[PDB]
């Protein structure tokens, strides 16, 4: 619909979003090793296939039992999209991230946010309530898929082998 | 045993390290009566607004022994245009000036309308109001230690609740002020009006008195029953009859099987029942304050200025104060509750509902303080005929001038009151309007934001009273609730200031206008009000700098008081702004250099010095903003009204 | 005779009430009775609007056309109506106007429905038996018959009034 | 069902408040029910009262008992079961379509319509939520039959359609509601203004063109932004044209 | 050197008492070479006000109101074509310069205040 959401394509309305925050934030780059903190860490690698981008996904089985708020992400508006991928043992009622409430799928669910933050906030709701294997990713502008918090597999709270220690200052 | 737990929180206090601060003192204080969740919070509640009764008992002994000992009531009662004073000064240090204080409580009116001629019925009122509160201490007592749960009430015995609210309460207490009223509040203000003496009360119930004399049922009496102040009393009884009949039939003619608090836990549902509780006493208390100076209802009310004055803007104030808390519980009672899915429609239009109330807000700011700022420049400018007035472009609030309709033997209230309205009450009620919906907004964005938000996505872990939480994404300070109905609570007190200044402004211009003379016939405008009260200058002057003559010209008199008082809201509010402007390190950083000094004479206080906590600086800035600017506006209304009426 | 199942049991004294007693129903294709039930909503809805027009003319609340006339208008909106000045009355008609064409050229209605002029039918479900609170068939029905009695009564007003005074 | 929950005399606890407070209650619930739930209270009592337990109480602890239990009509009455489970159903299917009240007089009166209010095509989008006002058929053919988005309009087309409208309103306020309100030339002065107006929004339209380059008109090919600087252009033509028209139109009749 | 011993004389005889001429600057009787005065005394009223705005309510408030307000801006009509958001992002001010603009709207009405009272005082 053209009241509903603008007719022009989320990229048109994105102009030169690229190629401007190069010039307008030149410092605002990622490290070579985003989600982790060594070069020879594994890296898991996913693509679109796997996890793929919010509007070529209609009515999946995977999206969770939500009604739709306005309080989601700006579609056509951004183009970055983080994704929840976990598994349940059991269908129950959850928060999401952007108030509502949404029922979780007996097997695998899906989600779609745009801040990091509200992942993170779902993936310590779902973990509370007794649920491993919360992967968060991101969607890109042009669909590169990263992968997100159990970067190398095991949770953060948790100390992992091949974890470099990154600003880490050795005095007070 | 229970002298020990009296104290216990602060045996938990001085337990542990952690609580040995002073911090841990102003959080006992700041949840004092925050009763958490457990299985006796409904007792708790119960208790406490039974010892709540108790004191407000306590206050109505008070005002009546005052009345009985302290009053020239009996003089008022000889003559009712004289000063109500109800409070003697004893002279100490030099107070004798004020020694009688003109009280403006309306209780002479209000014990006129209740039959009272004697000091000794105030005597044992005061008595009775005193064994009645100690009844409430000990009912409140026995509820907190040793009775029923009532963990039921809300959601169980909810029905019962609102059924017994509904007939025995509401209805019986009206039918019984009814018969009173008829029983001894008519004859007696019969009998004082005609001057020919008052028989105790009681011998008014002896079916053999008036009620037997003449069984005529209409304004016909011995002599000529042509008293005025009589007849609102007998509306008023009407009224209670009326209104208790269709109270009792309606009760068992509705269905009243609805409970919304099946889905919310005890905690969430007694703060929302406690939400919509404060907006129905506030809104109940605003409607009192218009229809007290708009319908007459006590003897010798409206001749008594200072005693209308005082009722409006006291009662718009605390009408204003519970609407407040009444989104202030509605968002403790939504972030506090584990699935409140019921406001799902309302927190899925969230941004919807926010940004269409946020529009509203903006049109009716510039709107309105536009054409205020409009008028100023034009008058500035000389240009009045550019003006929003009478005699320019005239914004003539036509929606107000109608109320015709088909009578079917009705009179009175089918007009505009016999009032007309003219440019500057269109311009101040929609200043009105925009500080109202300003007000909402706030509470409202507190009440949506409550749980989760664009910019902190887990506000609900965050609870209902929290500073921030922290300086990243630019600053989230005063994202909580608490905060919103912090915010609120200022828009409330500019709303509340704007709307008791508009009624005040109109009471002295009406006041002024009835003193015309006599032949004076044509106001023109005149209407001081409505003549100056179009320009932000005209605010300023007229009405600001104007009336300040009479608080700030009161030292020698009896309103020397009133002055002070002026003089001290003055000092708290800008005590407030240092509280609102500053912030929490500083003052803590201040304190470390004072405990260092402390420490170098060996004094080394152990409850460690901190400054308030970010939340509690807020609070204590809004309670001194409050105060300060609630006694500035008090001390000069009643210094004006006093003065000059 | 039954409904000729394109109106489909949607009036009557009762819902399932087909009523018509002229056989202006038989041998006449669905586009048709679609068509007669538009004009039938149509109509209705300007009676229902008329009727509260007409009760808030002739109680007194008839502001904008007091200032227009620049005195109190006439509580009879016949005469009230009279009152206007063509330039008025000319641009209630190319309002009017302005809206049917709104209707028909830029936002035609639904070819199923064409009294569903705010094209409601693309937001609405339906009802359905899974939903408690199910009454979209019945808020069509009162719609039906506040718009079938409202026609009357209009008329009842209208020729009661110019010949009756 | 549990043994506690068997041959419980009607003094306790009436047979249908017992099926209403089971009907109401969790079956997970039962066999340890929280302290501050009805059942909890009923299996308290039903424990030490009835059969071969205490048969008598005092007074005071029936009244007790009384106010801590339900009466089943009213309270437990198989209608509130009803509707409890209606809105059950009604809040698992809000998770999808939504029962459309609206806020009549402050308090939202239900209309008897259940809207789509969950989007068509990004399940979590914040902006394809569905709402008559923004998904009715007459809004989609409004706004898209617009001079900024009907089909077949160049550019310069949507600019002028614009223009014009813009332009026939501006004259309006000026004219009257003006320093020179009363004046024979109150609607040159108000024509003046209008065209002063629209060349301003226009000059703003030219730096946001210049600045932003919204390229959702763009042909295929050419420049960012050239679309909508065209359809700016020509909304300062379309405005001068439609304040002129209203100047007309003023001057005469 | 009687009435400057009490605050209530330095209300009435200074502040009170030398704002007489400056409030008749313009009324509704007219307007004399004191109404630019008395308008600036507004003007300067007005800044301080908000300066008090920016000092008393902080920024998270007021970032979730702006970012309602982006809301409605994209899901505005006629304007989500043209405007994403995405250049100039409005963001609510920073807490440092939240705090330096409600000190600078507060000493600005403050010395406009002094200085329009002055005028009129010592006119
Ligand atoms: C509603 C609460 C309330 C309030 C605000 C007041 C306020 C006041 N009362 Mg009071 N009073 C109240 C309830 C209240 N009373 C009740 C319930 C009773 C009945 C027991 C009395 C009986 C009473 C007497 C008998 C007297 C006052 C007096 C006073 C005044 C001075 C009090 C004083 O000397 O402090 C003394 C405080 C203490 C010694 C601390 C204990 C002051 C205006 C005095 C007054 O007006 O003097 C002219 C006075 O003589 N009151
Ligand atoms: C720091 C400021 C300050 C100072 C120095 C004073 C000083 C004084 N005030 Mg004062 N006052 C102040 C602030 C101050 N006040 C404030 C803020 C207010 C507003 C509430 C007042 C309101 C006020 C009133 C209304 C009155 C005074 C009076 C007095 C005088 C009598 C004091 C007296 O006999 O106490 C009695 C107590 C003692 C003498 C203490 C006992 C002696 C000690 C324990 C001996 C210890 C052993 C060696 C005294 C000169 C009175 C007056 O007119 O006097 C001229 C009076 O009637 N004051
Ligand atoms: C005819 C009998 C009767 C009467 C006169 C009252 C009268 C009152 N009740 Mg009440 N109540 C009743 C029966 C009655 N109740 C029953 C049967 C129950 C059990 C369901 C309750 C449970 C109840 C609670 C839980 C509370 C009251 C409260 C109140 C007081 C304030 C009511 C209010 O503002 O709304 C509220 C008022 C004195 C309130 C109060 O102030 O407590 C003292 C309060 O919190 N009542
Ligand atoms: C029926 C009325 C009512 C009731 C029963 C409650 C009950 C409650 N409120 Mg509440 N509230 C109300 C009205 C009410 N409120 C209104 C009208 C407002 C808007 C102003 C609020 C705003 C509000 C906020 C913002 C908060 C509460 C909170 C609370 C809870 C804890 C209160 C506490 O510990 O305070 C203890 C008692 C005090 C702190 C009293 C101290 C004195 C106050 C601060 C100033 C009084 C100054 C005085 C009038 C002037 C002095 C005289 C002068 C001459 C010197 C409790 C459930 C808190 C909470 O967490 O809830 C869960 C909380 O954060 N309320
Ligand atoms: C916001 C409140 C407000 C309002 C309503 C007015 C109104 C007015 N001012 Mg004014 N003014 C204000 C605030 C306001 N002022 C302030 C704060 C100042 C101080 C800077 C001034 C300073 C000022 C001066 C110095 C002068 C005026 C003048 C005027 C008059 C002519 C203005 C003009 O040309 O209109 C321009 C109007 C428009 C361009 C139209 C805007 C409004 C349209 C109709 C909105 C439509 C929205 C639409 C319905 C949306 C839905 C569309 C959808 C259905 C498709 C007019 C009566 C002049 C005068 O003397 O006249 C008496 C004049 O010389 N003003
Ligand atoms: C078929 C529907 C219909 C028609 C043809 C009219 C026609 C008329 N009405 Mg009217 N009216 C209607 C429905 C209708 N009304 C309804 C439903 C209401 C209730 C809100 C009103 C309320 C109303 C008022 C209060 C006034 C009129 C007036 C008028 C007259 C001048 C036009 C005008 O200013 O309208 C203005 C109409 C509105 C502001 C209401 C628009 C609501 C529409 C119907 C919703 C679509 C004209 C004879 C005015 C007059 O002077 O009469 C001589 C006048 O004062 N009407
Ligand atoms: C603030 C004053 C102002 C500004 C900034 C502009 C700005 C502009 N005008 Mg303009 N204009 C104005 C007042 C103004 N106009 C007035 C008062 C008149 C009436 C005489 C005109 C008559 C006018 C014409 C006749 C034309 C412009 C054109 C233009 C554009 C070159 C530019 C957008 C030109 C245009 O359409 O540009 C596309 C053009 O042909 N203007
Ligand atoms: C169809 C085109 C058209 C026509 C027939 C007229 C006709 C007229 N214009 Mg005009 N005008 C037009 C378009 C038109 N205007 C446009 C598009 C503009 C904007 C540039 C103007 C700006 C304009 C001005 C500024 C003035 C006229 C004036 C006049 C009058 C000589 C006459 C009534 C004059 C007038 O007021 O006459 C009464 C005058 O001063 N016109
Ligand atoms: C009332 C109403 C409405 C509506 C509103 C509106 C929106 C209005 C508007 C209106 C308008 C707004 C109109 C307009 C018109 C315009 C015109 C009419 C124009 C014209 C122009 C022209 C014609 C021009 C021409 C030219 C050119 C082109 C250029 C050159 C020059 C010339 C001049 C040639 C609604 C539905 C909402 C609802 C309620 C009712
Ligand atoms: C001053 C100040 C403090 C310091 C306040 C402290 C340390 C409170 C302690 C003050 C004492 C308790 C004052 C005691 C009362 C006074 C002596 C006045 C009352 C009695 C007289 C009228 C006689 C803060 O902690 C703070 C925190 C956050 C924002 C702003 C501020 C802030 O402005
Ligand atoms: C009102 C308010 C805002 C909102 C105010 C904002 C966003 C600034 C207002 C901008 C004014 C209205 C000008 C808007 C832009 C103009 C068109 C000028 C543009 C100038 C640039 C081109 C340089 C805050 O961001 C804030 C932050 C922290 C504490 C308190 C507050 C606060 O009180
Ligand atoms: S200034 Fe204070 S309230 Fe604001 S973010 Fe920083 S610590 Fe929190």
């Amino acid at each position: 619909a053209v009241p509903n959401t603008p007719k022009s394509s989320p990229d048109t309305l994105a102009g030169n979003r690229t190629e401007a925050s190069a010039v307008s934030r030149p410092y605002d780059k990622f490290n070579v090793n985003y989600p982790l903190s060594s070069p020879d860490q594994a890296r898991t690698e996913v693509t679109t296939k796997e996890i793929p981008r919010p509007e070529d996904l209609v009515d999946s089985p995977k999206f969770p039992l939500f009604g739709g708020s306005a309080n989601g992400y700006m579609s056509k508006a951004t183009r970055e999209r983080h994704a929840i991928t976990w598994t349940a043992k059991e269908e129950t009622t959850f928060e999401m991230p952007t108030s509502g409430w949404a029922m979780m799928n007996k097997g695998e669910n899906l989600c779609y946010f745009r801040k990091k933050e509200q992942c993170i906030a779902l993936c310590k709701q779902l973990r509370s309530m007794k649920i491993n294997d919360v992967k968060i990713y991101r969607l890109s502008k042009d669909g590169t898929v990263t992968f997100l918090h159990p970067s190398d597999g095991v949770f953060p709270e948790k100390v992992n082998k091949g974890r470099v220690p990154v600003n880490f200052r050795p005095f007070t | 045993d229970f002298s020990k737990a009296a104290f216990g929180s602060a045996t938990g206090l001085v337990a542990k390290a952690a609580s040995q601060t002073t911090t841990a003192i102003w959080n006992l204080h700041a949840d004092a009566h925050d009763f958490s969740n457990s299985s006796y919070l409904s007792k708790q509640v119960f208790a406490a607004n039974l010892a709540h009764i108790g004191v407000v008992f306590i206050w109505l002994s008070g005002m009546h022994f005052h009345g009985a000992y302290f009053s020239n009531y009996l003089d008022w009662l000889q003559d009712p245009s004289i000063a109500p004073t109800a409070q003697q000064v004893s002279n100490i240090a030099n107070q004798s000036v004020l020694n009688p204080i003109r009280v403006t409580s309306g209780f002479f009116n209000l014990w006129l309308a209740e039959g009272i001629t004697s000091t000794y019925q105030l005597k044992v009122i005061a008595a009775f109001g005193l064994i009645a509160s100690a009844l409430c201490f000990l009912g409140s007592y026995f509820h907190m230690h040793s009775s029923t749960s009532f963990t039921r009430v809300l959601n169980t015995k909810l029905t019962s609740l609102s059924t017994h609210h509904l007939v025995g309460l509401l209805g019986l207490g009206s039918l019984a002020w009814a018969g009173h009223l008829i029983h001894i509040s008519l004859p007696v203000n019969i009998l004082l009006n005609a001057g020919v003496a008052v028989p105790s009360p009681h011998s008014l119930l002896s079916s053999k008195a008036v009620a037997t004399i003449v069984e005529q049922l209409s304004f016909s009496a011995l002599t000529s029953s042509d008293g005025y102040v009589w007849q609102p009393l007998v509306y008023s009884a009407m009224h209670h009859f009326a209104l208790a009949l269709v109270l009792i039939v309606g009760s068992i003619f509705l269905s009243t099987a609805s409970n919304p608090l099946m889905s919310f836990t005890v905690g969430s549902s007694w703060h929302l029942v406690l939400g919509v509780q404060l907006f129905v006493t506030g809104t109940a208390s605003v409607l009192y304050a218009q229809m007290s100076n708009a319908y007459p209802v006590y003897p010798y009310l409206l001749t008594d200025h200072p005693t209308v004055v005082s009722l409006f803007v006291h009662h718009m104030w605390i009408g204003g104060f519970f609407l407040v808390g009444a989104f202030a519980h509605l968002s403790i009672g939504l972030v506090r509750d584990t699935l409140p899915q019921s406001f799902s429609v309302v927190l899925t239009q969230r941004d919807i509902i926010l940004g269409h109330l946020t529009w509203v807000v903006a049109f009716l700011g510039v709107h309105s303080f536009g054409l205020y700022v409009h008028n100023d420049t034009m008058q500035a400018l000389g240009r009045p005929d550019d003006m929003f007035s009478d005699n320019a472009i005239s914004l003539l609030p036509v929606f107000a001038r109608w109320s015709t309709l088909t009578l079917n033997s009705t009179g009175s209230a089918v007009s505009v009151l016999g009032v007309e309205l003219s440019t500057a009450d269109f311009m101040v009620t929609h200043i009105h309007a925009f500080t109202i919906h300003t007000t909402v907004l706030i509470l409202v964005k507190g009440f949506l934001y409550a749980r989760s938000s664009r910019l902190v996505n887990d506000k609900y872990k965050l609870d209902f009273r929290y500073p921030c939480d922290g300086p990243g994404r630019g600053g989230t300070c005063q994202i909580s609730p608490w905060d919103h109905v912090f915010l609120g609570l200022f828009w409330m007190y500019n709303s509340i200031s704007v709307v008791i200044f508009h009624f005040f402004w109109e009471y002295q211009s009406n006041l002024a206008s009835i003193k015309a003379s006599a032949g004076g016939s044509i106001r023109a405008l005149a209407s001081d009000f409505e003549l100056n009260s179009i320009n932000t200058n005209g605010w300023l002057r007229n009405f600001l700098w104007s009336g300040a003559a009479q608080v700030i010209q009161s030292y020698g008199s009896p309103l020397a008081a009133y002055g002070l008082t002026f003089l001290a809201s003055h000092f708290v509010w800008a005590l407030s702004l240092m509280f609102l402007f500053s912030g929490r390190g500083y003052w803590q950083e201040l304190i470390e250099s004072v405990l260092w000094a402390h420490h170098k004479l060996y004094v080394v206080p152990h409850i460690q010095p901190r400054a308030l906590s970010i939340t509690s600086g807020r609070a204590v800035g809004l309670t001194h903003y409050l105060l300060g600017g609630i006694g500035t506006t008090w001390s000069f209304f009643l210094a004006r009204i006093v003065a000059t009426a | 005779r039954e409904a000729p199942k394109v109106l489909a049991g949607t009036g009557g004294p009762l819902p399932e009430s087909f009523w018509d007693p002229a056989g202006f129903t038989n041998n006449k294709t669905d586009e048709e009775l679609l068509f007669y039930r538009a004009a039938e909503l149509k109509h209705g809805r300007i009676a229902m609007a008329a009727v509260v027009g007409w009760f808030t003319n002739a109680s007194g609340f008839h502001y904008l056309g007091d200032l227009w006339l620049k005195k109190p208008a006439s509580d009879n909106p016949i005469e009230a109506f009279n009152q206007l000045s063509l330039l008025g009355v000319f641009q209630m008609v190319f309002f009017i106007g302005c809206l049917e064409w709104l209707t028909t050229v830029p936002c035609p209605p639904p070819k199923d429905a064409p009294w569903d002029v705010i094209g409601m039918s693309d937001v609405l479900e339906e009802d359905t038996d899974e939903n408690p609170m199910a009454e979209y068939k019945k808020i069509q029905m009162q719609e039906l018959n506040n718009s079938r009695l409202a026609m009357v009564a209009i008329i009842g007003l209208i020729v009661q009034a110019t010949t009756t005074g | 069902v549990l043994p506690y929950m068997e041959n419980i005399p009607r003094a306790i606890v009436e047979k249908e408040a017992l099926e209403g407070v089971l009907a109401m209650t969790p079956r997970e619930q039962w066999e340890d029910p929280p302290e501050d739930s009805v059942l909890y209270t009923l299996k308290v009592y039903a424990e030490t009262y009835g059969e071969g337990k205490a048969t008598k109480m005092p007074w005071w602890d029936w009244l007790y008992m009384r106010f801590e239990l339900p009466d089943a009509n009213e309270v437990s009455a198989e209608k509130i079961k009803l509707m409890e489970d209606d809105a059950k159903i009604q809040r698992r299917m809000m998770e999808g379509k939504i029962p459309l009240y609206v806020p009549i007089l402050g308090v939202p009166i239900y209309t008897g319509m259940t809207l789509d209010w969950k989007p068509e095509a990004e399940l979590f989008a914040g902006d394809q939520i569905r709402s008559p006002i923004s998904d009715s058929r007459f809004a989609k053919n409004f706004i898209g039959n617009t001079a900024f988005y009907r089909e077949g309009l160049e550019n310069w087309q949507r600019g002028l359609e614009i223009g014009m409208a813009h332009g026939y309103f501006l004259v309006g306020p000026f004219t009257t509601l003006g320093p020179l309100r009363n004046t024979p030339e109150a609607a040159t002065v108000g024509l003046l203004s209008a065209c002063a107006v629209i060349g301003i929004v226009s000059v703003g339209g030219l730096l946001f063109g210049a600045t932003v380059k919204p390229r959702a008109f763009d042909k295929d090919g050419a420049t960012a932004g050239s679309g909508f600087t065209e359809i700016i252009n020509w909304h300062a033509v379309g405005g001068l044209g439609g304040a002129g028209f209203c100047h007309l139109l003023l001057t005469l009749f | 050197d009687e009435n400057s011993l009490y605050l209530m004389g330095w209300f009435r005889d200074y502040l009170w008492q030398n704002c007489a001429a400056l409030l008749s600057g313009y009324d509704s009787l007219g307007s004399n070479d004191l109404a630019v005065w008395a308008w600036a005394f507004l003007l300067a009223h007005l800044a301080w006000a908000t300066g008090f705005m920016f000092l008393i309510s902080w920024r998270g408030y007021w970032q979730e109101l702006i970012d309602t307000v982006i809301y409605m801006h994209l899901k505005a009509p006629f304007f989500n074509e043209i405007w994403s958001a995405d250049v100039v992002t409005p963001v609510a001010l920073s807490i440092v310069q939240a705090r330096f603009i409600g000190l600078a709207h507060y000493v600005a009405g403050f010395i406009l205040t002094y200085l329009a009272f002055v005028v009129g005082a010592t006119s």
